[PDB]
């Protein structure tokens, strides 16, 4: 298991750099699958992560959706777990988030996430 | 536009240091309050807030506007520490902004003083540690003193937005 | 006296020189962390909430408590002001506060906070 | 600090409608002069700088000092337009600025513009579609008055660039 | 009138329809770039560049030159205005001004000035 | 060929995600092997890509230079041209130019690269 290891952040622009990485994918839900395995999320930028489930979605993911997985052999994310921000009381913007994670990447030294 | 500042920057700069006062601004947590002088006996009198004498003959002398009263006033007068990634200042704060960063008003809190030493510091606890963004006035004194002039609670999606330009900036050199 | 915004994997890798504690070149006494709960026990002298960053292992963030029991639930963003404390050598965070996540962009600007903080606090 | 604004800008805000003036700067490039007024004659007592009348008697007079001189000093009045990736504008550069743009003091310069008519040409190309930084006045009667002009720096300028578009993706 | 920065690439591309230039949906008149010096050929009537922006294949550069010879040598930096003359859908560029870069550091900026005013343009 | 094919603008941190691309690589000139058939330049972040001639210099290098060539599979850069930077008059900001490199990337809509 994958929530006792660093799990990177990232954005669909990283997806390809993170081939076989544990990592940390925050979008919006766009559309979910029929048989909800299989759904995907905008990133900050408006590109697009295919998020993969091993297993069917019980409740209604919708809104900003934080996703923890392994990016697999063809850029996508077997995603392990997932958590809905919580916006009733401020919308989550989505466009800072992106610009944050890319700071982090401009700036390892200062944000580590490796060992 | 604001006079954006850290703490460390207002001490490195000298801000207050001459002539007439320095005005900055700085997004900072309150580490510390200071709950003994936090309060003071004022004058009841409309808008003066000079500090009443207690002449033990059941008397309040103000002696801004030289007069004698039996009712009373309570007005805040609270040092803070306020602190950022870096550093730390020592700031007073009187009736407006205290009550902000304590949550009550100073007839509320005053009386509060006497009932249970408790239940009163029970606010001074639960206001600390906690962020705004301060507007703060700076100026020499003897024997550097910080005036807290306003207190507006932190919006974080513009604070990122400032950090973002500033790490941006940072880099260029 | 000032308080430091970091990540849990920098709190890891502090060490505690002189019986005091750095990151680099820096020293670290009260620090800030935000990150999600995945795990809450209420012990019987303080609550022992397992927080999670995403850049490392979820850190141990135990706060006193008084018995004579508000836990914060699980899957909840929380900010946790509060100081680092090494004993057996591993690493656990002494909770002054721990307020819950109101607005999620806080969590977002800690990321910018943490970086601002490091670059700034390096020289 | 400095008051940077795009000329679309300039002219957007609106500078120039207020009370009093206002001044802003740009980097922009002189993409066209008017060689048409240029230069004119001026008392040639120093400081005064009116257009002393032709007496056609070989005597010129300046209403302000009021006095009849024999003698001259030409004196530039440039009018230049500029422009940027948005927008131009056009402004006008007295003496000081406009022998910056040219090269060659209207003193000298001046003679030469009836001498050969096509050295005088030469200049106003070799000046033309060249750069720089220049601060500007501006009120209404709007009108741009160039106030200083420096030769552009890539690397300032450079970072100014990097933070705008940046700053812009913060939308 | 206003001059916009543009890469090569960003003219080889330019669309021409409704008499009139268009890259993406900004109308060019005249242009900037900065490019090096790949080719010259002094012909009779006017000089001919090759300048590279590496962005694309080096585009063609005529600079009508007088006879009634001074080349810029190859592999030299130079700033270009001029406008985007399409012919026979085979874009090229004839040269206003053409100055070589004392300062390279104008090379920098150019990238920058480009990207900068076509955000700035585009919306 | 390469000088009529669009080449990207790259620093050492991006050979990895242009492995075989025909690209620019600006940097300074730190070590300039013995055999003169390879040499080092720094990036404008400090990291370093390393330059494979076919032909041994001719030359005697220093300062800024302008690399194009075709990404290798040992991430290098196999060279087919070179450039100095003219600086006698004013010193080449070698961050700047990093900085418009990340741009030229975050930003591709605005600097497309190829037709
Ligand atoms: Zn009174
Ligand atoms: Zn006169």
């Amino acid at each position: 298991d994958m929530m006792d290891l660093p799990r990177s952040r990232i954005n669909a622009g990283m997806l390809a750099q993170f081939i076989d990485k544990p990592v940390c994918f925050v979008g919006r839900l766009e559309k979910i699958h029929p048989t909800g395995k299989m759904f995907i999320l905008s990133d900050g930028e408006g590109k697009n992560g295919t998020i993969e489930l091993m297993e069917p979605l019980d409740e209604e993911i919708s809104g900003i959706v934080e996703v923890v997985g392994r990016v697999t052999a063809k850029a996508t994310i077997l995603c392990t777990s997932y958590v809905q921000f919580k916006e009733d009381s401020h919308p989550f913007d989505l466009g800072l988030y992106n610009e944050a994670v890319k700071i982090i990447h401009d700036f390892p030294q200062f944000y580590p996430l490796g060992i | 536009n604001t006079n954006w500042k850290t703490l460390y920057e207002v001490k490195s700069e000298n801000l207050g240091q001459g002539d007439k006062p320095d005005y900055f601004s700085s997004v900072a947590t309150v580490v510390y309050l200071r709950k003994e002088n936090c309060m003071y006996q004022a004058c009841p009198t409309q808008d003066c807030n000079k500090k009443v004498i207690d002449q033990q003959n059941g008397l309040y002398r103000c002696e801004k506007c030289d007069t004698e009263f039996p009712n009373f006033k309570y007005r805040m007068i609270l040092s803070v520490n306020i602190a950022d990634f870096q550093e730390n200042q020592w700031v007073t704060c009187f009736q407006e902004s205290a009550e902000a960063i304590l949550g009550q008003n100073a007839a509320y809190l005053g009386e509060l003083k006497d009932k249970n030493e408790q239940a009163f510091e029970e606010v001074f606890q639960n206001a600390n540690f906690r962020s705004f963004i301060f507007r703060v006035r700076v100026k020499v004194e003897t024997y550097i003193k910080a005036t807290v002039m306003d207190v507006k609670p932190v919006d974080y999606r513009e604070y990122g937005r400032r950090l973002v330009m500033s790490i941006r900036r940072s880099a260029l050199m | 006296q000032h308080i430091v915004p970091c990540t849990i994997s920098q709190l890891l890798s502090a060490t505690l020189v002189d019986e005091v504690f750095r990151i680099g070149n820096v020293e670290i006494s009260q620090v800030t962390i935000v990150g999600i709960i995945r795990h809450a026990e209420k012990a019987p002298t303080n609550i022992v909430y397992k927080i999670d960053d995403m850049t490392a292992a979820p850190m141990d963030v135990r706060q006193w408590v008084d018995t004579d029991n508000t836990v914060v639930p699980p899957e909840t963003y929380v900010k946790v002001a509060g100081h680092l404390r090494s004993f057996q050598n591993k690493k656990s965070l002494v909770a002054f506060k721990i307020m819950p996540l109101e607005d999620m962009n806080e969590f977002t600007t800690h990321i910018l906070e943490v970086i601002n903080a490091h670059m700034v606090l390096s020289k």
